[PDB]
RNA sequence: GCUACCUAAGAACAGCUAAAAGAGCACACCCGUCUAUGUAGCAAAAUAGUGGGAAGAUUUAUAGGUAGAGGCGACAAACCUA
RNA sequence: CCUCCGCAUAAGCCUGCGUCAGCUGACAAUUAACAGCCCAAUAUCUACAAUCAACCAACAAGUCAUUAUUACCCUCACUGUCAACCCAACACAGGCAUGCUCAUAAGGAAAGGUUAAAAAAAGUAAAAGGAACUCGGCAAAUCUUACCCCGCCUGUUUACCAAAAACAUCACCUCUAGCAUCACCAGUAUUAGAGGCACCGCCUUCCUUAAAUAGGGAUGGCUCCACGAGGGUUCAGCUG
RNA sequence: ACCUCGAUGUUGGAUCAGGACAUCCCGAUGGUGCAGCCGCUAUUAAAGGUUCGUUUGUUCAACGAUUAAAGUCCUACGUGAUCUGAGUUCAGACCGGAGUAAUCCAGGUCGGUUUCUAUCUACUUUAAUUCCUCCCUGUACGAAAGGACAAGAGAAAUAAGG
């Protein structure tokens, strides 16, 4: 029975998992974008957000540098965090990651994921597009709109 | 104010810069070393 | 235990060439408008996702050129720009990655 | 445990199963006669 | 070339306590009390923990010797190439 | 993140992750100072350990030496030098001597991806109780008393189901032998061999539990000082 | 001495229990040397239940404390490809005895390897019971001592399901 477990199992335990995790995040810190496991990329988004929120909470916020100097095994990446992403996403109050499926890996078919961190300098990813307003449905859509919009 | 930690390679990873801040700090227990007989025991102890 | 007849191929047949064993077919399967190729609805597709990644590719061994040596993350934003192409406005003070190509299409 | 009996030393290969030991007896002289007329590659180890 | 015993000439035994010990605690090393796993196994006898000895009748590398109505044996009818 | 290791020598194997192009073929490589490979005779020398060798201490008495004559001008040959390696039918969790490193500067990766069903293995934590489990406190946790049976003790044994109360053991006892050039022994009755036994020493119904088929006490034979992964009983604590 | 000696030791215990009723308890009745309470005996009833410890392999038994009761059996003396090996069974060794000895023992004791990855069958989610307390009531019954039913209420315990 695991109702209500949130935490994936990974690694060699809790102390290996946590350490993947992290290895993991400080790749997605350094290089903005990062194919991994499907499911430890779903692990490691919230842990992602979370630096991002610590690093809003500041550069001279004591427990956020301490949870940064933990997390981000590269040191050079807390000035980068501190510096760069946090005020990326000043105005933003989440979602700073963008996580998307990629063909399974062809050595053991395994379920793939590329995250990264929005407003990257990188190409950007062929992200799904959702259907043109101009298609037929969404044009009868429209007619909908706007009649409803004139009677009521 | 705000304290950067010191931007050096991890000490105990599998990487060029591991070995080099190791041996880093086996030349750092040479130089802590008082006597000169320390200093020789260490730097000659390790036998290739 | 070990077994105490031969399974027969009759038998045998009936179990490894039921339903819940053979390959269900895909229905999920479409046709990137972008490319042509094939692709499924929830995943990205292949071909885009390699152009992708091979242009990234080139971005980072630029990057790391750019760096020279390890520990050298920048405190500032980065900007890639493509033959013929200047830094804008908010273009300054982020540092420049020099691509030898011209702009991709799919990269704005 | 077992399984390796055989610690090999050229000293004891020679001096037990040597061409020179096995003509030191009358029985070892036949032993390699044997061989021979068995036709084999190798008369003595 | 395993093993039983022996011959020649070698080697090992941290640290502490006691002092000159077939002494005590305890590494290396040797062994294999008990438990669990394993039982076509990693293994044709092992693994993990636990445990006995660990300066001695100790352990051990090298070469040699004793051969089957025999050898060797601190007798377990033990060992002498599973 | 791990470090059992690691680097060399020895032994063993013998080209066995060097390059190239298709595991296979070809090409390349280990360069002696290190090590092995020695000595002209004839006689003749050599009692006094080692132990920091100095006090001291011994016993099991121990690893290191020349001389006197006669001969004697050619000097640097040969061989090992690689490796991810050997013995176990295997890229085997086993076996493998030595010197340094005493945790490393050297060497490595427990997780193919996912889920987190049962059963199973290992581990951690546990309310109150604390052996009521059980053949037995096996295992686990703690760091714990006292006493019996056996064996004096250290050791040895059925390699691969028994490590013990069995074998051995100092000590004691019995029998045999008056002696040299291959053991006994280069010894001689205080010696040697065969054997027994086992140090030494000495003589001649009640208690425990509430409950107890458990435990303890009212020449040979006694005698448990010490010791024991031996076999039983037990206070207290400990704990799934 | 009829099957099985061309890999099933056995006894106890653990686990799960299926079944019979010749019923130990709970239910309903007849008789009684049944006034009542205790009981004894017989008919009917197998839905449910039928304890934990000390010694000891031990089933059993004795003992301690309980219970409404601590039922008799069958199930390969149920079940060991689910577990244990404590007695018992091989190799070791003792005491006692037999034997000239090798050895032996229905005796006592210390130790002693318990493999299997499930092919087939079968199967894997099917309205509770009892004790105690109070009331009736220290009422009926009885001379007293004792002391009831039925019905009701309250408390628990176990079992099932959450
Ligand atoms: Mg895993
Ligand atoms: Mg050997
Ligand atoms: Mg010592
Ligand atoms: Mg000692
Ligand atoms: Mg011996
Ligand atoms: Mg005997
Ligand atoms: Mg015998
Ligand atoms: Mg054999
Ligand atoms: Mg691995
Ligand atoms: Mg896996
Ligand atoms: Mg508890
Ligand atoms: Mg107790
Ligand atoms: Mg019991
Ligand atoms: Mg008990
Ligand atoms: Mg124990
Ligand atoms: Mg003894
Ligand atoms: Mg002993
Ligand atoms: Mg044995
Ligand atoms: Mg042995
Ligand atoms: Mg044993
Ligand atoms: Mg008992
Ligand atoms: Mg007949
Ligand atoms: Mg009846
Ligand atoms: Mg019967
Ligand atoms: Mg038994
Ligand atoms: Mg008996
Ligand atoms: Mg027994
Ligand atoms: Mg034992
Ligand atoms: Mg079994
Ligand atoms: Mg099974
Ligand atoms: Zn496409």
């Amino acid at each position: 029975i695991s109702h209500g477990r949130v935490f994936r199992r990974m690694g060699l335990g809790p102390e290996s998992r946590i350490h993947l995790l992290r290895n993991l995040l400080t790749g997605l810190v350094r290089h903005e974008r990062i194919e991994a496991p499907w499911a430890r990329v779903d692990e490691m988004r919230g842990y992602a957000e979370k630096l991002i929120d610590y690093g809003k909470l500041g550069d001279t916020n004591e427990r956020a540098m301490r949870m940064a100097d933990f997390w981000l095994t590269e040191k050079d990446l807390i000035p980068k965090l501190f510096q760069v992403l946090a005020p990326r996403y000043k105005d933003q109050t989440g979602g700073y990651t963008r996580m998307l499926q990629i063909p399974n890996r062809s050595l053991d078919r395994a379920k793939m994921a590329v995250i990264e961190y929005k407003g990257n300098c990188l190409p950007p990813l062929p992200l799904p597009r959702r259907d043109s307003h101009l298609t037929l449905l969404n044009q009868l859509l429209q007619g909908l709109r706007q009649d409803l919009r004139q009677s009521q | 104010v705000a304290r950067y930690p010191p931007i050096v390679a991890s000490m105990t990873a599998d990487s060029k810069a591991a070995r080099l801040r190791r041996i880093e700090r086996w030349q750092a227990t040479v130089h802590a070393a008082e006597s000169v007989d320390e200093k020789l025991r260490i730097l000659t102890k390790m036998q290739f | 235990a070990a077994p105490k007849n031969r399974r027969t191929i009759e038998v045998n047949r009936c179990r490894r060439r039921n339903p819940q064993k053979l390959i269900k077919v895909k229905n999920n399967i479409d046709v990137c408008p972008e490319c042509g190729h094939l692709k499924q609805k929830h995943v990205l597709c292949a071909y885009c996702y390699e152009k992708v990644c091979k242009e990234t590719a080139e971005i980072r061994r630029q990057i790391g050129k750019q760096e020279g040596g390890p520990f050298k993350a920048p405190t500032i934003e980065t900007v890639v720009l493509y033959t013929g192409e200047t830094p804008s406005e908010q273009d300054q003070g982020k540092r420049i990655i020099e691509r030898d190509r011209k702009r991709p299409s799919w990269f704005t | 445990a077992r399984g390796n009996e055989y610690q090999p030393s050229n000293i004891k290969r020679k001096n037990k199963h040597g061409w020179v030991r096995r003509l030191s007896t009358p029985a070892g002289v036949q032993v390699i006669l044997r061989r021979m007329l068995k036709g084999r590659k190798s008369l003595s180890h």
